[PDB]
């Protein structure tokens, strides 16, 4: 018995909300607020995507 | 949320299950049809249609009370008066 | 209609009354609210007095 | 809007949700590629790792042994 | 062939596991049949009571009763000084007694002796 | 649940109930049905093949290493229906059940705001009360001198009487009560 | 202080004098309004009382304890009217005359001046107490709990009327402030730790101290609901206002006997709550927390520092009103049901949403929940506790983890699970019950709204 | 054997840590002597730093 | 992570450098002419900006002139790319230089090791 | 307002850096400042306009009570109750004034090292001096007297470091 049905406007609304913020929040947040560390600029290259590889 | 069911669709669906078991001849089955007596099945069988009554229903039937539907009847009335159907 | 009804009550009369609280009672008394000076960058102008911070240094050049 | 169940079978989907879906999953990758377009230094670095091997005990101030 | 299942007693041994359970003796059918019939009455005189319409209130427990006063009002008349509740009680009652009064006394002495000799840290603190 | 217990299992009872709860452990293990049905078919093979043995001590030894067996090659998270005990929706709706004797402890304006259930509550208040002594005859009539040796209540043998003991079986709150 | 003891003595008067069917109302409005009255004593001075007169003056310590008594006289006239229903006229006013004349001895040895007349008051309390008890309870155990009470009281506090004479022989006066000015330090020799020792024994026994504690249990499980009301709230401290009162003369021996009741104090603590865990009687369980609160309240006062004294002036109020407020709903619960066994009655959320909802807040009050004062008093004493040492704070801790523990293991025995099916004699809350809830609830966060009218007279 | 494993790596990890081949990281005014709290009426050892 | 820390825990300790003691040398040593750093913001300018106390390192006027960037053209924040740029630049060329600290240090233990090892060798023979 | 003594609540003067845009987009938080302005800081300016013209119709006084000095425990004589009250409630008064002393040194160091922000270890140290100064003396003058203190045990507990301090300096210059 197939009862899938997700097409409720409050459903959609919300998990899209939610959806823009996973996307284009970061960014935002990142660029917005002031250098309270020194960044780490100099590293080698396997240690610069070693979460990438991980992963 | 989710439609209410009934004794008509309760038995459709278990003759539908039924009739989709391959030791069951679908033109000599009915509501009425004793699995061991008339339909020449054994305890094993009576197991795995109880559990595919499970798996169709979503719930399960405890041992005690699965161990007596031996007929298509019991098995509607049984999910009848466990799911508080009366129409 | 209900949109404005509820945003002039449950908005507009708490900031009212809070601004009201904040102003005429809390600044009354020393201390109470404190706010972390302006962060000063070299070639800057203070208002208050109509000061001039200066430059920094000539940066030698790193390319 | 109303959905029927069904029974045994695929369930009802709706054109606003094919094209939303779609339409966000398509604007995730727009996104990961444009900001990869203009910011791949962010996944590949951007200044070169310097090669101890390659320094000089002339620039490094190590004098010869004999010292 | 396959590891075997050591019950403890928070790990109880399961019923399908049990020996005793493959082993019946003519004895054993007679004895889980007169403890059916032990519930079963016990049943019927609660089930009675439960469906009697004109009862208004709880229907007391004796079971329930007895527990409640085996737990509480029965302990010290069936309690004899034995050498084992002795020692139980001494011990449970009197060790961690002296055990924090020697903590908190060296604890207290370090810090008093330290506060003579002048070597504690107590700038401030002016909340006591 | 519906069910009264019997004082012991049957051997086939013990059987039955070991082959469902490894079928139900193999699904778990399992968890796409081609491969479900294929190792199915393999354990009820197995089943078949020790099916027939006239030794009865034969026949409880291998039930005794079947269900080692079982033990030692069990799911440690085997599937659970979610209403059934252990689920992750069992006695969910447990505080949503409210007993008819809550109900008549309304207050009259309660009442009056439902006129018609309640004179059905009343004709099934009367009917309860019409039949207690009926009931208790029935139950006294048909024990054994010496007590119950069963949980099973008997039937309604005349036509005007009703099974004893029915009034909160069949009162009893709804599954989903609100 | 004639003020608020002439209308009592009159209540006496008019109880005897009211009709038969007025006397509740009567009683209950007129402590109405001698607990009004008696709020005008919470303004007092920053540096010394309020003396009246010779005999009678009122302290930053007094003033909340006169105000609690005078708070919880009508509270329990209300719960004598549930549980006194079919008694005959003679015997209701009886029992409210004997209501009256504890909270009379109450507030006069709360204002007494001296440490005579304090004493005989402080004694006078035991006759009403032990005929409420041994007359009006509903088991067979209350002949032997109001025994227990009975003499555990007086074998305490014998040698403190002994110490009294002597001490005011030696010195010339047994006045407050005279023995306050004219303190001297205490020598450590035998006859001055026996002097200690008496005092301090007999305000041990009133606390209770563990392991002599029994008395506690007996008396509050047997008594009934006015009586347990009085008994938790009111007349556990006693021995706190002694200790923090006859603690002036001890110094500085005190420094050095305090050990003994300080160990005894913590790990009494814990072998209390850990009773609570696992205790059939929810009655017992009240009990035995209250007890697990004295013994805190009886650390902080050993320690003997300011903070310490604030800490057991708030604790002492918040666990009154917090006790009080426990015992009614574990009453309410046993009236319906008449059992006081705990697991007995269940879903009595499902059956019952407004004592739900009160039983949550009391007991989220027994737990220390912030910033209520119960709360704050049991970090006040915690923090004077870590400036004394720093393992106090592992049992405080422990203390207060098996405290949350017991709280809401009782909330949800009782009020949370799937009702008992044969229990169905539990009728709907009367508006009588809720009123007494709520004005057993509101007072407590009223006070955590103004905190400084409960810290004694060290803030 | 979980934890004690846990532990005992832990332990392994912190008498034989990892870094980088860097030297230490080098401020100014003699390790910002003043803005760490330094006392201006004593004067600090100097702490040098040249170029590489 | 690196071969530096395989070197020193599964080789010669003494020859590797002890990151928590260096320097050991001299700065002088080696050097005849070396040149002290120069800071170009000063302590006031930093204390005004309020820059962090492991922010005000050699590289702290690129971290000043960032931050006056950002603050001025505060809606457009995609605004500032040169001077993250050059702030970065910075840091780069200090950890550089710090590398350099680094290998200096193993090298210059080193070539103690081989000296003294040069100075047994002629005293046993 | 400033119904408050600049001198007792110290606060350095504001230095506020003028706004030099960089950018030609418009500024939110001015828009919003704007906006703030106009509904909210205008209409609570009215009222208490209107409400501070309603107290200046009826203006009342209330003063601030002054306490004489009287001779203290040094001068009471031994079981001289009426003297060892006059000094025990003047010194009862002094210690709730030091109390509030030291509660105003504490909110100085409060709001300078909030104000300071990131540089407060090197900026607000003459503040930490004054509280360690203060703290001290506080201290060294109630220290633990215990919840029963009085004039008495303050002057004892005086008398015994002055006779400490007398057998220091004598063993060091002797
Ligand atoms: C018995 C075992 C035992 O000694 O346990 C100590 C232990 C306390 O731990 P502790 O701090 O190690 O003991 C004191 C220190 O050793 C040493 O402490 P200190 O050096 O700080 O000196 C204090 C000491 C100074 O020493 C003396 O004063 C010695 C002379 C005592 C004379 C007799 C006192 C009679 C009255 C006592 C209370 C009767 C009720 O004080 C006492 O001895 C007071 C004794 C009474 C304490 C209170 C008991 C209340 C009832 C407990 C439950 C009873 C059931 O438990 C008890 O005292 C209660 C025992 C109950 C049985
Ligand atoms: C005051 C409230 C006292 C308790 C409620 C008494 C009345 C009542 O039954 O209300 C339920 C009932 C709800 O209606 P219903 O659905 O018919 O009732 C069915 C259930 O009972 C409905 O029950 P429910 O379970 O749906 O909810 C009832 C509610 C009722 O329970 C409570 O209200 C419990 C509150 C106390 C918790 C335990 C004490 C902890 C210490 C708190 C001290 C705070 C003092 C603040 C000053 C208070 C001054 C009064 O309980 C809760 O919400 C659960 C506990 C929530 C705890 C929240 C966190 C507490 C700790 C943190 C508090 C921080 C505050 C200061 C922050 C400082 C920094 C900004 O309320 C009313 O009908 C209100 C009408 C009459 C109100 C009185 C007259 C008002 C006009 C004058
Ligand atoms: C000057 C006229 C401009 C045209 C007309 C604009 C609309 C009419 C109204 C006047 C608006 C004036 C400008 C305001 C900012 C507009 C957006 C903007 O510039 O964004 C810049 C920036 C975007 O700039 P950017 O950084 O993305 O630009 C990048 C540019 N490139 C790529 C080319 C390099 O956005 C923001 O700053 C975000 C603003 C978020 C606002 C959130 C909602 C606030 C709601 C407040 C409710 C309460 C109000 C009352 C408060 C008081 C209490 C009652
Ligand atoms: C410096 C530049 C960046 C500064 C930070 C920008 C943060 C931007 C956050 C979102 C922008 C503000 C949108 C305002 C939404 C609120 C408006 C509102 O009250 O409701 C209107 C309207 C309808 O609301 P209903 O619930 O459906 O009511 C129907 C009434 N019949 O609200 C909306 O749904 C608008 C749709 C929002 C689009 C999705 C935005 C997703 C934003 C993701 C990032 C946001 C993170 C939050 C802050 C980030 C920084 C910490
Ligand atoms: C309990 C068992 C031990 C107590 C038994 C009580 C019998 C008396 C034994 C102790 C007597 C002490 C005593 O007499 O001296 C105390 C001293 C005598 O000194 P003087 O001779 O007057 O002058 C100094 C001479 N150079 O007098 C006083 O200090 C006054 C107070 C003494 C009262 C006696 C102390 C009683 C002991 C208190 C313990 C309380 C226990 C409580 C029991 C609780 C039970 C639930
Ligand atoms: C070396 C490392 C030690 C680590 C300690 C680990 C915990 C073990 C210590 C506590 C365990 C219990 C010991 C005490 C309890 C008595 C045991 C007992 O009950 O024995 C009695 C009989 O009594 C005895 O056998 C006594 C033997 C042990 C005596 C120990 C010396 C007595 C100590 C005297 C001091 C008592 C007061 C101590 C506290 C004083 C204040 C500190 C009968 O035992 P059953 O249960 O019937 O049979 C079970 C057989 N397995
Ligand atoms: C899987 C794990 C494989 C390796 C297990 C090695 C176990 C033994 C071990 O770790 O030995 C290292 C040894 C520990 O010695 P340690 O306790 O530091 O002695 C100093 C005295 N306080 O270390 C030493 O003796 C010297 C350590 C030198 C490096 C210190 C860095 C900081
Ligand atoms: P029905 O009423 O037709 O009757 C069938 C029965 C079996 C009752 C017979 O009438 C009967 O009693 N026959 C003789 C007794 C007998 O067959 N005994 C042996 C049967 S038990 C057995 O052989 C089981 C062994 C194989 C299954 C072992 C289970 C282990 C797998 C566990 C896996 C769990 C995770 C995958």
């Amino acid at each position: 018995l197939v009862l899938i049905n997700e097409n409720n406007p409050l459903l959609i609304n919300s998990i899209k909300r939610l959806l823009i913020g996973s996307i284009f929040a970061g960014f935002i947040i990142s660029n917005n607020i002031p250098p309270m560390t020194v960044p780490n600029t100099t590293m080698p290259l396997y240690m610069k995507m070693t979460a990438l590889i991980v992963t | 949320d989710a439609p209410p069911l009934t004794l008509e669709a309760i038995k459709d669906r278990v003759l539908y299950v039924l009739k989709l078991y391959d030791k069951i001849d679908p033109e000599k089955l009915s509501v009425n049809s004793h699995f061991m007596k008339d339909l020449g099945l054994d305890s094993l069988d009576q197991v795995e249609i109880i559990m595919a009554m499970e798996d169709e229903f979503g719930f399960e039937i405890p041992d005690i009370d699965a161990e007596k539907l031996m007929c298509p009847q019991e098995i509607v009335d049984y999910i009848a008066d466990k799911k508080d159907v009366y129409e | 209609y209900r949109h404005s009804i509820f945003a002039v009550t449950h908005v507009l009369i708490p900031v009212w009354i809070i601004h009201y609280y904040l102003k005429y009672h809390v600044t009354a008394k020393p201390y109470t609210v404190v706010e972390r000076k302006p962060r000063i960058f070299p070639g800057d102008t203070i208002l208050e007095t109509g000061e001039v911070i200066p430059l920094m240094k000539e940066f030698p050049d790193q390319h | 809007v109303h959905i029927e169940p069904r029974y045994r079978q695929f369930p009802q989907l709706t054109r606003s949700q094919l094209i939303q879906a779609e339409f966000f999953s398509a604007t995730m990758w727009f996104w990961i590629l444009w900001r990869f377009w203009h910011d791949s230094d962010a996944v590949l670095g951007h200044f070169p790792y310097p090669d101890p091997s390659q320094w000089t005990d002339e620039e490094l101030g190590i004098l010869p042994d004999d010292e | 062939s396959f590891p075997k299942y050591k019950p403890s007693r928070l790990a109880t041994l399961p019923a399908t596991l049990d020996p005793a359970e493959y082993d019946i003796s003519p004895e054993t059918r007679k004895a889980q049949a007169e403890r059916l019939a032990i519930r079963s009455r016990l049943k019927r005189e609660y089930l009675l009571q439960y469906n009697d319409p004109n009862r208004l209130g709880v229907i007391e427990d004796p079971a329930l009763i007895r527990w409640t006063y085996a737990r509480s009002a029965n302990i010290y008349p069936n309690f004899r000084p034995t050498p084992k509740t002795s020692l139980l009680g001494a011990l449970f009652g009197i060790g961690p007694l002296f055990f924090w009064y020697y903590v908190f006394k060296t604890d207290r002495d370090k810090k008093e002796k330290l506060i003579q000799e002048g070597k504690l840290d107590q700038t401030f603190n002016i909340s006591y | 649940a519906f069910s009264a217990p019997a004082a012991y299992l049957t051997h086939q009872q013990k059987v039955l109930r070991l082959y469902k709860r490894a079928l139900r452990h193999l699904e778990s293990w399992c968890v796409h049905r081609d491969k479900y049905r294929y190792f199915a078919c393999l354990m009820r093979a197995r089943f078949d093949e020790h099916k027939n043995e006239k030794d009865m001590v034969k026949a409880t030894q291998l039930l005794r290493q079947a269900e080692e067996e079982f033990w030692y090659g069990q799911h440690p998270q085997p599937y659970i229906f979610p209403e059934s005990p252990g689920g992750t929706s069992y006695e969910r709706y447990e505080c949503y059940k409210v007993p008819e004797w809550c109900l008549d402890d309304w207050h009259p304006s309660e009442k009056a705001m439902y006129p018609d259930y309640f004179a059905k509550r009343e004709q099934w208040k009367r009917l309860r009360r019409e039949s207690w002594e009926r009931e208790v005859k029935q139950l006294q009539e048909e024990t054994p001198p010496g007590g119950p040796r069963t949980e099973a209540l008997p039937p309604a043998r005349k036509e005007g009487d009703l099974p004893p003991l029915w009034w909160h079986i069949v009162t009893r709150p709804r599954e989903r009560p609100m | 202080m004639l003020k608020i003891i002439i209308p009592t003595t009159m209540l006496l008067p008019m109880t005897w004098m009211s009709k038969h069917n007025m006397i509740w109302i009567n009683a209950t409005v007129h402590s109405l309004l001698i607990s009004l009255i008696s709020l005008s004593l919470l303004n007092q001075l920053g540096e010394n009382s309020l003396n009246f007169s010779l005999t009678f003056f009122s302290d930053s310590l007094s003033a909340p304890l006169l105000v609690l008594t005078t708070w919880l006289l009508p509270l329990m006239l209300m719960a004598s009217q549930s549980h006194l229903s079919k008694e005959t006229t003679t015997r209701k006013k009886l029992y409210i005359t004997m209501l009256i004349l504890l909270q009379l001895f109450l507030i006069m040895t709360f204002t007494a001046t001296e440490l005579i007349l304090f004493y005989i008051l402080f004694e006078a309390t035991l006759v009403p107490t032990l005929i409420i008890i041994t007359r009006w309870g509903n088991q067979t155990e209350r002949l032997n709990a109001g025994l227990y009470f009975l003499f555990y009281t007086l074998a305490g506090s014998l040698p403190l009327l002994v110490a009294l004479v002597y001490i005011q022989n030696t010195t010339g006066s047994l006045n407050f402030l005279i023995i306050h000015y004219w303190s001297h330090p205490l020598s450590n020799s035998w006859s001055n730790i026996f002097m200690w020792l008496a005092c301090i024994m007999a305000f041990m026994v009133k606390m209770p101290l563990y392991g002599l504690h029994l008395w506690l249990p007996k008396a509050h499980v047997e008594a009934p609901i006015a009586g347990s009301m009085v008994l938790a709230a009111v007349l556990l401290k006693l021995g706190g206002y002694g200790m923090m009162r006859i603690t002036t003369i001890l110094n500085p021996l005190t420094n050095y006997m305090a050990y003994p009741f300080l160990m005894l104090s913590m790990w009494g603590m814990i072998m209390t709550s850990s009773i609570c865990l696992r205790q059939t009687d929810l009655k017992s369980l009240i009990a035995y927390s209250s007890v697990s609160h004295m013994a805190l309240v009886i650390v902080a006062i050993m320690i003997q520092t300011p903070w310490s004294f604030m800490g057991a002036t708030a604790l002492m109020i918040a666990h009154g009103l917090t006790s009080s407020m426990l015992f009614c709903l574990a009453n309410t619960n046993y009236e319906r049901v008449h059992s006081r066994t705990m697991i007995l009655a269940r879903g009595l959320q499902t059956l019952l949403p407004l004592m739900a909802t009160w039983w949550l807040v009391a007991s989220l009050t027994n737990l220390a929940l912030p910033p209520s004062i119960n709360l704050i008093g049991e970090l006040f004493i915690i923090t004077a506790s870590f400036s004394w040492s720093n393992i106090t704070i592992i049992l405080m801790g422990m203390n207060m983890m098996i405290t949350a523990l017991y709280s809401l293991y009782m909330l949800i025995t009782t009020q949370r699970g799937k009702y008992t099916h044969h229990i169905n004699n539990i009728k709907p809350s009367f508006t009588r019950e809720n009123a007494l809830m709520a004005l057993h609830i509101l007072p407590l966060l009223l006070l955590t709204l103004n905190p400084k009218m409960i810290l004694g007279p060290l803030y | 054997g979980f934890v004690a494993f846990m532990l005992f790596m832990f332990w392994v990890g912190e008498i034989y840590p990892s870094y980088q081949p860097v030297g230490p990281k080098q401020y100014p005014y003699n390790d910002l002597y003043l803005e760490r709290g330094g006392d201006p009426t004593k004067e600090p050892e100097p702490v040098v730093h040249y170029e590489i | 992570m690196g071969a530096h820390l395989a070197r020193r825990y599964l080789g010669d300790a003494s020859k590797e450098p002890d990151p928590l003691r260096m320097p050991t040398f001299p700065p002088d040593y080696g050097f005849p002419e070396r040149k002290e750093r120069e800071m170009v913001a000063t302590q006031q300018e930093m204390n005004d900006a309020q820059l962090m106390l492991q922010q005000r390192d050699y590289c702290a006027h690129y971290l000043i002139q960032l931050l006056k960037c950002k603050r001025d053209s505060f809606p457009n924040f995609l605004a500032c790319k040169h001077e993250q740029h050059d702030w970065d630049y910075c840091e780069h060329l200090d950890y550089v230089k710090r590398m350099k600290e680094f290998e200096r240090e193993r090298r210059l233990l080193q070539r103690k090791k081989r000296r003294e090892q040069r100075e047994a060798e002629m005293a046993r023979g | 307002p400033d119904s408050w003594d600049k001198d007792v609540y110290p606060e350095p003067p504001r230095r506020t850096p003028a706004p030099a845009p960089q950018t030609s987009l418009p500024n939110p938080v001015t828009y919003l400042t704007k906006i703030f302005d106009l509904l909210v800081d205008r209409p609570v300016t009215l009222a208490r306009e209107f409400i501070e013209q309603q107290h200046a119709k009826n203006r009342y006084y209330y003063y601030h009570r002054e306490f004489r000095r009287v001779p203290d425990i040094t001068e009471c004589e031994e079981k001289d109750i009426l003297c060892m009250f006059e000094a025990e409630m003047q010194w009862r008064r002094d210690y709730k004034v030091d109390q509030e002393i030291v509660n105003i040194i504490q909110e100085r160091l409060k709001a300078c090292q909030q104000r300071e922000g990131e540089s407060y270890r090197q900026n607000c140290a003459k503040e930490l001096e004054q509280f360690t100064q203060v703290s001290k003396a506080f201290q060294d003058r109630y220290s633990d007297l215990g919840a029963h203190y009085s004039a008495r045990k303050c002057l004892a507990k005086q008398k015994q470091r002055m006779l400490a301090e007398r057998k220091a300096a004598k063993e060091a210059a002797a």
